[PDB]
């Protein structure tokens, strides 16, 4: 909550980032609370990626399994260690680009294809909202609130809330939603339609 | 079979509409014999069996729809200005690109419609009674 | 088959035309490259539909199949039957409102056309989008910047359907062309992504 | 994720079915992800066959084949749906016996010449039902009261590559689909390519 | 379709072993099984069900699935209790479905099945007899009814059915809803049933004419707790047999 | 009576198969004839020595001068010269090391069905039948004493199986003309082979 004010702006702070945009890494150990990945081939000797993840997520990512990354952080230097919520899935083998089709509607009246193409055939929603959000252009953080539905081929849409931030909004506490390590396979991905309420 | 939008004035750069229609019927081929006031039963084109698609210089477009409708649609092409254009037969319906007659009391009149104008006339004690043509916005008039 | 005159022409004749949509009807019996549903309640008593259809497309319908019509046909009257080419899938159970995303290169095409059924004949999906096409961009007619077209209909199988917007077969009528929905080739919905049109 | 108990379940109550045999089997069409098989002859008027393999993989239209699959649901009042287990027909009656061998942790049981296969042409679905079979009624590895905590079908080639289908496995839910979604791949096995079986079963 | 069956509609187990009961159908085209559960009275308490055909399965509402069952064909499937003490003993029964992996409404039934569990055995047979009508009933009436009585016979499982003159019958009959204990609420309680046949005074008054009753015999010894006594026998099918006469 | 009975055979044989057979690989063709193909086993057993392979007309064509061979044959006489003389046994040089365990089965006319998964290992992608012949023998003499005299047997036969439904047989109590190992030995003049991609397993019996 916290009103509008101060959100739009510690909003600012943490989606204005750079996303460690890893691929093909692989399954060091696994722990109950989290994930640690071979960083190295990208970062240096002795680098890791420190994916803090929910019990269910843990659960069938162990050594030697190759995986893409994909996250934002929550903080610096431990000088050999990177540190991200969730956005973790299979490596991607084969190349693919996927042109996403979408609208956008804000309300004066409202009626965003091939604007944001993804390269995963699984991919994260902290990838996928980051990327939208990043396209939010329109300069957003007179819209006073929002949020994006993606909507999937069996009629399940999707959710998540354009501006807020769980208070003391670090990085770490708005990006902890990325902790359940929620994932789509765009075979089931339609299209998005982001709202915004001036 | 209908014609419903009879006579109308249409103009230059401009398509006409014409609906010929049947709804109490049921229907197969449609034709549309073409003319002008005087000369008779001329052409344009058609439909087939159920609907097997349609000289050499003949805008005089058609496109039978459904057992009820097809229309004739007609881009401008320079001053023809009518001819009763039709589609078991229908009305008539007319076209263009005009009025204030005189009457008289006791024989009728209706005057008033290079250039080539023209006339066209008709003819004919109980209390107020009455007797009551065309030019082809609109039109029509009469005489009581 | 030749000539781009006659086939603008060709198509524009048929292409504007009133499709049968007669949803959940019964099939009175099938048989060999054909199906008989029933129609006597959108068009009263003795009234049928005759959907001739590839082999493969019968022997996939029966005696009572609730199934729903949706199809351009080629001719008119017998009496008491109605003529086509397929169009025929099962008949939708609930109701549904699918807005069909998609591009356009010579604007946006996003919700401007609205299928109604989960599993969906092409030739249905062919025609609202010809038709939108006329009816907005004017292509079948005399007057037009269009020599070719066509339509990719894309699926979530990264398999691009390819439908030819400008050809005109054969001799020409509403058989020589509606004879391309025969093979009764459907498409779901879940499997749908998007229409890429392209004009030139 | 380990939980060994609800898994000899959702097997047990998978495996413990009548499989499908229909063979020398006429087929109408074939879409993109599926197959369809005529089996008239067997199950009655407008009976059918729709195999789900993955796609890329899927015999066009009248053309032979034999079917062996482990169905996932019911009802449709004419067809039976499958993962696969569909195979080129069998022209010729044959019999052949397989060689195998079944290691627990006693170790070395022999087992040759108790799993029969009658098609040159045999599906790994088949074959991974065949087997399963013959262990569950022998040496029950489905049952609660059970030590087998763990194990696999390892089927030995002509060209030495071995392989591997797990025992002990069950996906997200547990239901039918669930597991013989392996078998989507109606992958298969010329039969003088198949030398043997080694079953382990780790207590 | 048509019907569906429960192929060990009954008889005697002992106490821990694991009862075999099969959900028999035929050409129907079954999708779905439900195996309920009844013991005296208040009908239907569900213990599992066998989804659309067999996507899957769930036991309700939450504890010992030890009530084991598993669909196998669209013809097939079995709940298997478990152990066998009088815990237990009560009416199981099934049910199938037509639709299709839906959401909208229940389709049929079978002949449910009796599961007894003894120990300590000590059994036994049911005698039976068959008494004639009366002068008062045959007067003031003139109808003729005929009465049976099975007793001394222990799990409460046996068959009615009349006979008139040699071949099947059942019409005026009328037969307890259920077997009595002799010795009401306590144990080694042995039972007791009864039935009704009531026919013309003419016809009853008409010899050679032959009558005869029937108790079923469904059942037999247990051995576990150390098997016969004297006597003990299998199996018992028993009869009473009786002439009409004018006299 | 002499001409061909019983023991005199679980003897003959019993002499002729308790021999050390010679297994020389990797060795270069010498020169072949149309009788028999000479290899050099000189790396093996010293300068000038060498195996001389008496074969059939059908094979003596299959290898020639240079060719690296695998030898592996029992003998059927022996020296003073240096050169060893066999009957075929020869596969073309096995290029990479390689272990095939086998399967088979051992049926007996007294309770059949025991068994012999992984119990005789061949090293080779291309062997001769004399080397399996052999050392399946001499594993049911180890094992089952089949040839010494205090036996039960009086029958048996070796069955190899291909992977394409076609068995060989290989008469475990045979030995023609006066009964000598240039006699027995003589039946793998056609140093015929097998790919053990084809070779599928060996059933053994023994009838009472």
């Amino acid at each position: 909550k916290k009103d509008i004010s101060n959100v739009k702006s510690d909003l600012l702070y943490a989606y204005t980032i750079t996303p460690y945009d890893y691929k093909d890494c692989r399954v060091n150990f696994s722990t109950t609370h989290t994930l640690n990945i071979d960083t190295q081939k990208y970062r240096g000797k002795d680098y890791y990626i420190s994916s803090e993840m929910s019990y269910e997520a843990s659960q069938k990512f162990k050594r030697d399994d190759h995986v893409d990354v994909f996250g934002l952080f929550y903080i610096l230097n431990s000088h050999t260690g990177e540190y991200i919520y969730g956005g973790i899935t299979p490596a991607q083998n084969n190349k693919v680009n996927h042109k996403l089709l979408g609208n956008l509607f804000i309300s004066g009246e409202s009626q965003l294809n091939n604007k944001i193409i993804l390269e995963k055939d699984i991919v994260t929603f902290q990838e996928i909202d980051f990327k939208i959000r990043k396209y939010l252009n329109y300069k957003i953080y007179p819209y006073v609130s929002g949020r994006i539905e993606i909507g999937t081929k069996d009629g399940k849409h999707e959710q998540i809330d354009l501006f807020d931030s769980p208070n003391e909004g670090t990085r770490s506490d708005i990006f902890a939603k990325y902790k359940d390590n929620r994932i789509i396979n765009m075979k089931n991905f339609s299209h998005f339609d982001i709202y915004l309420e001036k | 079979v209908s014609q419903h939008p009879s006579r109308v004035i249409a103009k230059s750069g401009t398509s006409v509409k014409i609906e010929c229609r049947s709804l109490d019927f049921q229907a197969t081929t449609m034709f549309w014999y073409r003319q002008f006031p005087k000369q008779s039963l001329m052409l344009m084109a058609t439909s087939a069996e159920g609907s097997k698609a349609t000289g050499v210089e003949k805008k005089f477009l058609i496109n039978h729809a459904s057992l009820t409708l097809s229309t004739l649609t007609v881009t401008s092409a320079h001053p023809e200005d009518s001819s009763f254009y039709i589609c078991y037969f229908g009305p008539g319906t007319r076209l263009t690109v005009p009025p204030e007659v005189a009457v008289f009391e006791p024989v009728c009149l209706a005057t008033g419609f290079n250039d080539s104008r023209y006339a066209l006339s008709s003819r004919l004690q109980n209390p107020r009674n009455h007797f009551r043509v065309q030019f082809y916005v609109t039109q029509i008039v009469s005489a009581e």
